[PDB]
RNA sequence: GAAACAUCUCAGUAUCGGGAGGAACAGAAAACGCAACGUGAUGUCGUUAGUAACCGCGAGUGAACGCGAUACAGCCCAAAC
RNA sequence: ACUCGUACGGUCACUGAAUCCUGCCCAGUGCAGGUAUCUGAACACCUCGUACAAGAGGACGAAGGACCUGUCAACGGCGGG
RNA sequence: GCUUUACUGCAGGCUGUCGCUGAGGACUCUCACUCCGGGAGGAGGACACCGAUAGCCGGGCA
């Protein structure tokens, strides 16, 4: 039969309908008064967290991060620029807000490594994402068969190098075939045309 | 210059002379779905747009004749080389 | 071109700032819980560097010593009151509701509790005109009829130092000394006396503005100079 | 007054001094920042790619 | 550079911010589409090819599938119970 | 920033002590106000089209413009016969 | 370098529209949101701000 988890999942398929709508309108009021990065005891979306690798265990942390909505906050050119490069308003950044959120979180927790992250809504001027972080130094995780892979030296600062799922997604690596010519094995190796 | 609305002349379709009706070619309306329309949408962004930033030129002092010759029997039309004419009026 | 003087202003550099560190007090209405019960004695009269006008040093019953925006006629020894049930005498502060109509007022609040905003310069005063359960209408020194919350506190009387504007500076040195006490760059070079690169009105072989002086409200900074969105100019007609 | 020789005689101010971190006489004693290694500005050592030809 | 120049080009280059390793990244198909009764994770090398595709259709720009090689390796969760 | 500031303020400009004065012009340009009617983009809406879509048209119509007025110690003008 | 009713653009201002955004062609309300208030609480309020887009002005700048 259905898992209790499937109900949290189904509720989040429409964050603007039913009980969840009322809930969001209430929580966001408290979220707007909270900081940039807020550690939280439990994930707002259990199904999603667990689905992404989360575990109610020592060394597993979660934090809600809010980033501003919109395009790039760009400074206009202060020297000669051809009309193509004179833009300011319509320029958007190449990393998505979820990715910015992940990085701001990882910086708050220098010792932890980003496992994954998910959206928890947005108001008219900002978006919130909850990031799941992992303590690669706690033996509770160094012995966890499912998560000890993140303890490897090469997983250090995995978020800053785009090894996160949202990172890889944003790097245009989803497709294994057509369209991923300039993306795999890396954007930089492909001359930065991805 | 004056020009007969109808007259006998060669019909390239029937391969024999027939009474044709002369008509001034009315401009057909655009769909906005041709390749050039798509390229305009695609290639237009921040700053100058290259060719898509140009504005159509002027006019020649006199335009050439732009007519359609419609065959009276088979009902088909054919085009001809036009000639410079300030004004072209039809007779009947 | 180069940024005009109006643009350098906004950067808040030393040259454009006011000598705050030399300023005495942020003369605001003393806060009272309720009931009105609060009075104080004028201990001294001081010169206010920020406003070129006198200010009264007042010591309250609870022991608080604060400088106050003094109206005309206040002297050492006088007892000032502040509260809903204060005496309707010059120098006292109470909400516009408790202030009888037709009486001159100064240092009026814009929003109840803000500490005073309107009518604070030398000699000016606001005229309290109409009462109501919802709004008290006041005529500000500019002549504008201002509808305000009757709970907005205000002091009775005209601000001290009236007539300061009547005597001419006479010489540049006097202006110099006053200017040095304000957040202002002085003297003033006329735009028309500058190079094209420095101001929209600069350039030419003779001094005259380039285009007409009346500039649209929508003009961007760097161009908004001269007569800003003027509804008219001149004196005739 | 000439900006040359006559204006040189007033130069008796001390700015750049031996840096505690790098040893170079570039520690600006007024700014408390080393113009050579960035001591006082950053934990990381001041270094730029333009300090050498692009192909090196 | 386009014998000017704005799209284009120089070039995602120079330079800048952040970060890992001894190598990085990628990687076990919601692939391919020599359309098949076919191939079978990923890098890379040779080729496919200056081909397809782009472009004031100007100057210029520019892949991939496949193939021959190198090396080969395949697995773990979430949930159901 | 102005600003420990609030129109007897401070911003933006012109002229340049005193004295005697400072005419006429609002057509153009600028600024500002108004506006029956006209014009005026996108979203949403309606018609056609497409088993959808591209697209074509319609209806409504903001600021702005037309039009009207104010204004020269605004830019400026003050002739020929 | 500078100018402008040169060409082409880019900021910026004004304006409509979508989102934030809710209850009962004009209107009432309060609960988001904003501001004032030490606070209690007051004013404002689905507007404003902010994010997005559209039209206009736009040598301020390239
Ligand atoms: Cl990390
Ligand atoms: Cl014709
Ligand atoms: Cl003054
Ligand atoms: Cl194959
Ligand atoms: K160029
Ligand atoms: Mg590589
Ligand atoms: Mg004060
Ligand atoms: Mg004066
Ligand atoms: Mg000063
Ligand atoms: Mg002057
Ligand atoms: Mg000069
Ligand atoms: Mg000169
Ligand atoms: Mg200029
Ligand atoms: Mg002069
Ligand atoms: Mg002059
Ligand atoms: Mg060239
Ligand atoms: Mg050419
Ligand atoms: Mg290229
Ligand atoms: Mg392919
Ligand atoms: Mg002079
Ligand atoms: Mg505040
Ligand atoms: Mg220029
Ligand atoms: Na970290
Ligand atoms: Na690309
Ligand atoms: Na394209
Ligand atoms: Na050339
Ligand atoms: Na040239
Ligand atoms: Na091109
Ligand atoms: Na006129
Ligand atoms: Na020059
Ligand atoms: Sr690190
Ligand atoms: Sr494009
Ligand atoms: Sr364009
Ligand atoms: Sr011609
Ligand atoms: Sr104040
Ligand atoms: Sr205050
Ligand atoms: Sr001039
Ligand atoms: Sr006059
Ligand atoms: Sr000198
Ligand atoms: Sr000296
Ligand atoms: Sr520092
Ligand atoms: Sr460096
Ligand atoms: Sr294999
Ligand atoms: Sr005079
Ligand atoms: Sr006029």
């Amino acid at each position: 039969a259905r898992s209790a988890y499937s109900y949290i999942r189904d509720a989040w398929k429409n964050p603007g309908d039913g009980q969840l709508a009322e809930l969001q309108w209430q929580r966001q009021q408290e979220w707007r008064n909270e900081g940039a990065v807020e550690r939280i005891e439990r994930p707002t979306r259990l199904d999603k967290a667990r689905s992404q690798g989360y575990k109610a265990k020592q060394g597993v942390i979660v934090a809600r991060v809010s980033v501003r909505k919109g395009s790039a906050r760009k400074r206009r050119h202060k020297a000669g620029r051809r009309s193509k490069r004179q833009g300011v308003t319509r320029i958007t950044r190449r990393k998505d807000i979820q990715r910015v959120a992940e990085e701001r979180a990882s910086r708050t927790f220098p010792n932890l490594r980003v496992l994954n992250s998910y959206s928890v809504g947005q108001d008219g001027r900002q978006k919130w994402h909850e990031v799941i972080l992992i303590d690669p130094n706690h033996p509770a995780i160094q012995n966890d068969d499912d998560l000890s892979w993140i303890c490897a030296d090469d997983q250090a600062d995995r978020v800053f190098r785009g090894l996160t799922g949202a990172g890889r997604r944003n790097r245009g690596l989803s497709g294994k075939g057509k369209g991923s010519e300039k993306t795999r094995p890396s954007l930089r190796s492909n001359g930065g045309k991805g | 210059m004056q020009m007969p609305r109808r007259f006998n002349t060669y019909c390239p379709h029937c391969n024999e002379h027939q009474e044709h009706e002369v008509e001034k070619v009315r401009s057909g309306r655009q769909t906005g779905m041709k390749w050039i329309d798509r390229q305009r949408e695609r290639n237009s962004g921040i700053g100058n747009d290259g060719k898509f930033s140009k504005v159509p030129g002027g006019d020649k002092p006199t335009k050439k004749t732009d007519l359609k010759y419609r065959c009276g029997e088979c009902g088909k039309a054919h085009l001809r080389e036009g000639w410079r004419a300030g004004r072209l009026e039809f007779q009947e | 071109g180069r940024r005009i003087q109006g643009q350098r202003r906004g950067r808040g550099t030393s040259t454009f700032r006011a000598p705050s560190h030399r300023y005495k007090a942020d003369l605001e209405h003393r806060k009272v819980e309720d009931g009105d019960v609060i009075a104080g004695t004028v201990v001294d009269i001081e010169h206010d560097p920020a406003r070129s006008a006198p200010v009264a040093a007042v010591e309250f019953e609870d022991g608080d010593r604060r400088l106050i925006l003094a109206p005309e006629g206040v002297g050492v020894g006088d007892e000032l009151q502040v509260g809903v049930s204060a005496e309707i005498a010059p120098g006292n502060t109470l909400p516009l509701a408790e202030i009888p109509e037709g009486v001159p007022v100064c240092n009026v609040e814009s929003s109840p509790g803000d500490g005073g905003k309107f009518a604070r310069a030398s000699g000016v005063n606001a005229q309290l005109l109409t009462h109501d359960r919802n709004v008290a209408v006041v005529k500000l020194p500019s002549g504008e009829m201002k509808r305000l919350d009757p709970q907005c506190r205000a002091t009775i009387g005209v601000v001290a130092g009236g007539g300061r504007t009547d005597k001419p500076f006479v010489k540049a040195g006097n202006k110099h000394h006053k200017m040095k006490a304000r957040g202002t760059k002085w003297p003033n070079v006329r735009g028309v006396a500058m190079n094209a690169v420095d101001h929209p009105f600069g350039g030419g072989g003779r001094q005259h503005p380039g285009k007409p002086k009346s500039i649209s409200r929508n003009a961007p900074p760097g161009r908004k100079v001269g007569d800003i969105a003027s509804k008219r100019t001149g004196r005739g007609g | 007054t000439g900006a040359g020789t006559p204006s040189q005689g007033k130069k008796n101010t001390t700015t750049h001094t031996k840096c505690r971190r790098c040893g170079e006489k570039s520690y600006h004693t007024k700014k408390k920042v080393c113009s050579s290694c960035g001591f006082g500005k950053s934990a990381k050592r001041r270094d730029y790619e333009w300090q050498s030809k692009a192909g090196e």
